[PDB]
């Protein structure tokens, strides 16, 4: 059975993390 | 709501507790 | 309840940024306390 | 009807989690149920259920004409959880509930509640006052995360307890052959008798009640078990599941006290780091190593 | 082999039809102990063949959905028609057959060897 | 005292080594994720070993013992819940860790084995998850076992042989539960521990990847 | 602080092999090791114990080898593969795609060596494939919670 | 509509997560 | 700039920090232990 | 190939180290005993883990599963018998190893910790033996548990507390069997492995003791 | 071969701390490590598998918490302690003596440091105590198989 | 508390004396479930007190050796006289007592609180 | 007698391993039993037992006079093991056995053998032809190491099945008091009547059979349960245990083939070592590194 | 003294030795494995 | 009086033990 | 219960080993 | 006896098998 | 059977010495084959 809260946490952190990584990566790019 | 409130409340609280011990430890007891 | 997970999800994104931000907030205070 | 269930099913829930209202109510329609994330012992929380359906459309009534739909439901709660007695329900809540009289699936199963039939026009959305048990008193109930199974329907069924169909289902060709004659019955009996001539020449007759509309004309050939009518049924049954956490305040309190110990420690750690970096910074100055 | 019931006490063709109407398709003990369905002909009687519920896909015991007149596996959506023949995958094969002979109740399941009449193809469960 | 030890173990060397290490400025907070994952694994170990003092790996008493931990064991509920939540977290954190590594190219030559070992660990971790859920012998964990454990029959020849090894025979029974417990509480840890050691050793040898 | 001495042959040598990056910057001890690590470890403990208390583990129903739960799902992280399976016809082609994941993943370092870069902005195709692949995995996952009929479009 | 203790509990937890990042960002001077 | 923490002011902190960390560590320790004492 | 690896792990260093080591002429055949002991331990691990795929740690099915291994498992008899014989051998060999060490003074400064760690390992080993014999839940192993597990009540205050920890309650029951299995297949190995690592590390660091 | 160079300060230094003994003699690899080790390991395997086949393990009788085997003994290595117990009056004094063993053993390196020697012939008292202690342990052990009445003399 | 038997079905003072002669001292279920002996007075009757077989030394259930008129522990040689009083160590204490009252069979064991008559010393098992 | 056991004990062995012959035969005397280390299936091996005793001394006979001792025994074997049928026993063995007719404890328990009473003068040492079972045929018998429990006695018992003593035991004062008169009974009845006068003045009489010798004189005072006679019994019962390995030749064969693989390998290893040391020795020569 | 085994004569041995050790190692391996295949 | 196979078995084993020492003493040139 | 063969092996190896050790130790002593 | 014999027999056998492969490998195939 | 263990014991002592001896026996042969 689906674990809503867990899924929420996953679907939340996955992108915010990927984003941050691209951000810091960009900062260094310059 | 209570939740989204207690959040901001407690968050602010933490910030105070922190700054509190920081300034108190730095300027008051002059240890840091 | 798909709204619930999307909600929860967005919430985390929220919490994360707020955290980092307050981080700099402190750094700034330390800086000012300079 | 929920009573049908009660009368023909000791346990409204099957091994695979299927609710019995589905053995007869063959349509399928989404439902909802929402309860608090958690609840303290001996407290009255409310289970909120929704049995959405297009109130515009009308269903085939028992007789043969078309009318409004009624709703019913079965809510399965954890052992210990039962319907909150009226003298325990806040007035304001009693309001949200309306004039509904939830019943026990059986004298023993007070943890399983049924309701309806009732006007789905007014009760397409219901509220159920429930009273959490108390680990202290009752033993066989601890602070755990418990499930809640909800069954919900609106509209008339397709099968009766005895097994025979109804005016709200589809009717099929008792055999393959040619439709030699679709003849009606007494104006006050309704329906028809579809006469089908097999291959050997034998003619069988298929009784069809009022309600479902014929979708076969005379002279056309049909394959056995083939539909002679459309499916009038416009209602539907829906299952849903959820959980509820029987909480103990003491746990969250300890959790909070713990948090403060952590928070304290974390700050002392980073402050200590910063204090020492003062030193580190100093010793990194050349004037520390050379008198000049 | 003999086919026991829920509490594991054999099935009496009569006892079974007293509760199980016609067109019935409910489980019971089958060959190899696996869950094997029991059909009730249109003539409210026991069918000659029994169907093994084990989904030929990944293993889930497939349920009969009389509403759609076929067995539909809850795991990945496999669909076998009323006869047991795989109609929808990912399941590649049909629900194994087994002979269901009566003997005055005293219902017993027999291994199927002859060609699978549902596809003319010889059985794979052999 | 330091003298006593240094005079026969050379604490210095170890110390001196630990000190020599530096952390380059391109190291984000995201570089903490690998370690958070590790932290989760260690939590799992402690928390898991703890349930070993109550859980019974047999079809007849498994579901019961788990319940007992939830109802009678001191903090038993807190422990199991932690084991449960932390297992999910380990996997999620692992994923984030991969993201970090990939989006910093920390896997490019050298470090390729560091990545390979990692993927193996990824498999072990995920494996822990599956065997774990089977232990209480509940409807979900059970069928999960049935399904997963079956998948292998798709391989020609060896297929069936494998399924029987995983189930200790034809079909899911006690033997399956037995082997599974061994895999969850003996093999997977052992294995994971080994590769985790390699991951660490190599990482230490080559240092963190470079900037950007 | 401690800047890298690009004069040192030792370092230059390492920089060449892609190493020595742990020889400059801020001291690791006690700065991070002794001070920060605990902070992170405690944060982690808080968060997990938080969730554990508020949302405890649940017991299921005992296993019934004669009845498969109607709504039976795998752990969230398997959602994508699960979806691939139910959505793909062949029972083998599906399983292969499954195995493909770890298999293909463990390839990345090799089938991506032609490019000597690290920063995603200096690795165009890789960035696309990653992003791309991420949507695909997330999409399939979300889909596994929908009815096979609409899971591949999420009803859209 | 959960009890307050419970909601405060969730909040508290949401803070631990957040402020932890804060303390880390502060302690490490960035990220 | 400011004053650089003298050794003593550093030992004081170490003590506070020790005592502090003792709280959460002791809590965890005790709970964990408690679990093992049979019901 | 060596190139590929040496170019990112520095196999050389390891190799070169292994080569540099020499064996002084005062090294008898008796100096093989430590390693024989180790060999026995490793045998126990393999052989033990293997029975983990059949043995059931519950009062209701333990004695049975052991029998099953003796009667149905392929080479099951050979495996158990080996586990049994090799456990006895590990202890005996250990004793001989101590004899060797003592009668060469290989424990005198430094190496004192090498000896201390050793004695701990001696205790672990002996501990393995006791918990082991309880697993089949037979008359001997049982009463053995009852007796050993009792001894501690002789200590004032803490005494009883300890006995209950070892038995998972008052008196010897399933809980006792449960904890014991955990001790035998999880803790003791873990622990032993740790100290064994220290023994080895130190030995390697200080080299064998001197001549005479 | 390779004789020790007592000229080397490095070695002399080590010899001083009681080390460097692994730096002279015959190469350890492949000489012993690669060649001899297997020989020893195989010998060991043979011997153990030998015994296992010829003398298999036996099953006992299931545990009966209401009946203690009349002749109930511990494992051979406990025989000495066992004897001490049955032969000593106090239930505590007995247990202490038991604990004494590992306790006292773990002492040897310290309460035996005054003497810098290794060879038993240059360690008179130690040799005696060892020999002595060995008889005592072996004697007690053999005794535990005799009737309490005569175990302390083995009927002699 | 009530005292069950071998198969755990309570003891009938009569049923017991039909098989158990006089001077009998055999085990049965006792307080705390522990093995508690049952004595048969010289007057072929049930004794007022019951003896708990658990050797006060290291735990072994001590057996009655009517040949020497006393309980002798097989583990380390503890010896308790016919009354249950420790006569030989290493056992430091005597076999705990318990009241054995009859009620028309219906034999039940009672906890002992008063002083240990065998030594005048107050009970330790309390 | 073994029959007494059979008649009063369904199972000759008690939970704690004590053999029932000891419930009555209260003396204790060492015994022996020896069997092969192992035995192949369906084979006749021999169990050798010894019930040593001083054949010089004489015991108190049933009547009252003194005579020779008889021996008996119970041998408990693993399920499947039973007495070898005469047509399976080698003639030479039959010799060692003598004219003894071993019996089954009961029709079912053919794995438990009893013998005697018989002249312990001739059968103080016995031999029992036994036939090992066969795993192939019988299932519930595998290749394992099995135990064998032996019970052995020589001399008359001290208690009868009914519970009453015998002329071969000790007799004690039914109460405390003074011996007012030790009077004999009919010359052809034997024994005496020891009259003991309590404290209240009551006189009780203690019947003593022939056999045991009185060890109390008239006029002396005695404590209840005190011995009035010596213990005539000169016999004794003894238990013993052992094991037997039901072997399977195939195992030892494999073991042997394995050994050769090991032995081979070990030699190749040391030979290889030696081969290479040739090289090592060479390169250690200065002329290898310097042309001179 | 005698002749010093030339590289080749050394590779030959290594091969024999390999093959030899393969016997007992393979036996052990197979038995061990066999154990795991359910009855 | 055990079967021959069995006695040979024991003997064989007794040899493995013994000759092993032999091979070791030989391979290492002493001890 | 006593394990004769095992005990035999123990009581055998213990002394033969101790002896050897004193022998090699002696040899070095000279 | 058979045992104490098979021992000395097999022992001698081992010694032969050894010396056999040794001399054969040393002098015959001249590999050692 | 105390003779048995003493026997077994003495036997091991025997086996051990025999082994070592045959060891030197080989060493000697190697030596002679010199
Ligand atoms: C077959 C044995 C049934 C089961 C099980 C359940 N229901 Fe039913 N239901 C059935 C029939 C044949 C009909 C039609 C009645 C008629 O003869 O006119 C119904 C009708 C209802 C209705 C009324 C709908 C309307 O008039 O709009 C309701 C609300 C209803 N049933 C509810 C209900 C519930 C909640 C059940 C499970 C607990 C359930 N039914 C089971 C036949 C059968
Ligand atoms: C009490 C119920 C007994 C049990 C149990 C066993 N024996 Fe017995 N035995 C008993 C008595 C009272 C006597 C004396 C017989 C008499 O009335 O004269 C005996 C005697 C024997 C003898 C004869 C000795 C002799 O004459 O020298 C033998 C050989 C003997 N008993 C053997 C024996 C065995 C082997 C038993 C256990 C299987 C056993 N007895 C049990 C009373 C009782
Ligand atoms: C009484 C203490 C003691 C115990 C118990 C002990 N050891 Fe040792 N061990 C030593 C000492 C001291 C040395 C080093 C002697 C030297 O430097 O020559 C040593 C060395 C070793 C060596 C290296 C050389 C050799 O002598 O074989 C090995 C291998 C070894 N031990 C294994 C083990 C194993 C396996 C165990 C069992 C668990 C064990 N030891 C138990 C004291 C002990
Ligand atoms: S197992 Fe049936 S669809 Fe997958
Ligand atoms: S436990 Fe009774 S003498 Fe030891």
């Amino acid at each position: 059975m689906v674990e809503p809260l867990l899924c929420g946490i996953v679907l939340g952190l996955v992108p915010v993390t990927i984003a941050g990584l691209f951000v810091t990566a960009y900062l260094q790019y310059l | 709501m209570l939740t989204i409130t207690s959040y901001v409340g407690l968050l602010i609280g933490a910030l105070v507790f922190t700054l509190g011990i920081y300034l108190g430890l730095l300027k008051v007891v002059k240890l840091i | 309840e798909a709204e619930f997970i999307a909600g929860t999800a967005l919430t985390m994104v929220g919490m994360t940024l707020v955290g980092l931000a307050i981080g700099f907030v402190l750094l700034r205070v330390e800086s000012l306390v300079e | 009807y929920p009573v049908f269930a009660q009368q023909n099913y000791a346990n409204p829930r099957e091994a695979n989690g299927r609710i019995v209202c589905a053995n007869c109510h063959l349509a399928q329609k989404a439902v909802e149920i929402e309860v608090p994330q958690a609840v303290l012992p001996d407290t009255v929380f409310e289970a909120v259920i929704e049995l959405p359906y297009d109130k515009q459309v009308k269903q085939v009534l028992a007789n043969g004409k078309k009318g409004d739909l009624n709703v019913g439901m079965v809510l399965i709660l954890p052992e210990g959880f039962e319907l909150a007695p009226p003298d325990r329900v806040p007035a304001e809540i009693k309001e949200k509930v309306g004039n509904l009289y939830y019943q026990p699936y059986s004298p023993e199963q007070k943890n399983i509640l049924v309701v309806g039939p009732v006007p789905g026009k007014k009760y397409s959305e219901m509220v159920v006052p429930i009273l959490s048990p108390d680990p202290a008193k009752n033993k066989n109930v601890s602070y755990l995360k418990y499930p809640i199974y909800f069954g919900g329907n609106r509209g008339r069924g397709q099968v009766y307890p005895d097994g025979k169909k109804s005016n709200n289902t589809i009717y099929n060709a008792s055999a393959a052959g040619k439709i030699v004659a679709i003849t009606a019955l007494s104006e006050k009996k309704g329906g028809f008798e579809v006469s089908i001539e097999k291959a050997n020449g034998e003619v069988v007759v298929d009784k069809i009640p009022a309600g479902p509309d014929l979708i076969v004309k005379e002279g056309q050939t049909v394959q056995a078990d083939q539909p002679l009518t459309n499916n009038p049924n416009v209602g539907g049954f829906g299952q849903a599941e959820t959980e509820i956490v029987l909480q103990n305040p003491a746990r969250i309190q300890g959790l909070l006290v713990f948090f403060s110990f952590v928070l304290l420690t974390q700050v002392l750690l980073v402050l200590k780091k910063k204090q020492f970096e003062k030193v580190q910074l100093a010793e990194m100055n050349f004037h520390h190593h050379h008198h000049h | 082999q003999a086919a026991k019931d829920a509490l594991g006490n054999d099935i009496k063709a009569g006892e079974w039809l007293k509760t199980h109407l016609a067109g019935d398709r409910s489980l019971s003990q089958g060959l190899k102990g696996d869950p094997t369905y029991l059909i009730v002909t249109a003539d409210s009687t026991i069918e000659k063949y029994g169907l093994n519920a084990v989904c030929t896909h990944l293993g889930c015991v497939v349920p009969w959905v009389a509403a759609e007149n076929k067995f539909k596996c809850p795991c990945h959506g496999s669909q076998y028609n009323a006869e047991g023949k795989v109609v929808r995958g990912p399941a590649p094969l049909s629900l194994a057959l087994a002979h269901c002979d009566v003997a005055e109740g005293l219902v017993t399941f027999s291994t199927w060897t002859e060609t699978d009449f549902r596809t003319g193809l010889e059985p794979w469960w052999a | 005292v330091y003298d006593w030890f240094e005079e026969r173990l050379e604490i210095q060397a170890i110390a001196d080594d630990i000190t020599s290490k530096y952390v380059p400025p391109h190291v984000n907070i995201f570089y903490c994720i690998g370690g958070i994952t590790f932290t989760c694994f260690l939590v799992q170990v402690a928390t898991g070993f703890a349930m070993t003092f109550y859980y019974r790996p047999t079809v007849a008493e498994a579901f019961a013992s788990v319940q007992y931990i939830m109802t009678d064991v001191n903090f038993g509920w807190l422990i199991r819940s932690i084991h449960r939540w932390s297992a999910s977290m380990m996997v999620l954190m692992m994923v984030l860790h991969v993201f970090r590594v990939y989006l910093t190219g920390g896997f490019k030559r050298p470090r390729e084995l560091t990545w390979v070992t990692g993927v193996i660990m990824a498999v072990c971790t995920v494996s822990f998850g599956v065997t774990g859920y089977s232990l209480p012998w509940d409807q979900v964990g059970y069928w999960a076992v049935k399904i997963v454990t079956g998948v292998p029959d798709a391989i020609p020849g060896v297929g069936g042989f494998i399924v029987e090894l995983l189930r200790g025979g034809v079909g899911v029974g006690q033997a399956t539960l037995t082997r599974f417990y061994s895999l969850h509480t003996f093999v997977l840890p052992l294995l994971t521990a080994v590769f985790m050691l390699m991951h660490f050793l190599m990482i230490r040898k080559q240092g963190i990847s470079g900037p950007l | 602080t401690k800047k890298p001495d690009l004069s040192d042959p030792v370092l230059k040598a390492k920089l060449a092999k892609g190493m020595g990056h742990n020889t400059y910057g801020e001291p690791a001890w006690p700065n991070d090791l002794l001070y920060m690590f605990p902070v992170v470890i405690l944060g982690t403990f808080a968060c997990v114990i938080g969730l554990s208390v508020l949302d405890p583990a649940a017991m299921g129903e005992p296993a019934n080898p004669f009845a498969t739960p109607l709504e039976i799902l795998p752990e969230w992280y398997f959602y994508p593969v699960f979806q691939i399976l139910r959505v793909v016809p062949n029972k083998l082609l599906g399983v292969l795609l499954m195995a493909a994941v770890p298999a293909g993943l463990i390839t990345v370092p090799f089938i991506e060596s032609i490019n000597k870069f690290q920063n995603p902005y200096r690795r165009p195709i890789a960035t696309i494939l990653f992003l791309l692949g991420t949507l695909v995995a997330v999409w399939l996952g979300i889909g596994s919670t929908f009815p096979i009929d609409i899971s591949l479009t999420l009803g859209l | 509509g959960e009890p307050a203790i419970v909601q405060i509990g969730w909040a508290a937890t949401c803070v631990m997560f957040s402020f932890s990042l804060s303390l880390v960002v502060w302690g490490r001077s960035g990220l | 700039s400011s004053e650089v923490p003298d050794m003593n002011k550093r030992n004081i902190m170490n003590l506070i920090l020790a005592g502090g960390a003792g709280l959460p560590i002791t809590t965890l320790a005790l709970g964990y232990g408690a679990f093992f004492v049979p019901p």
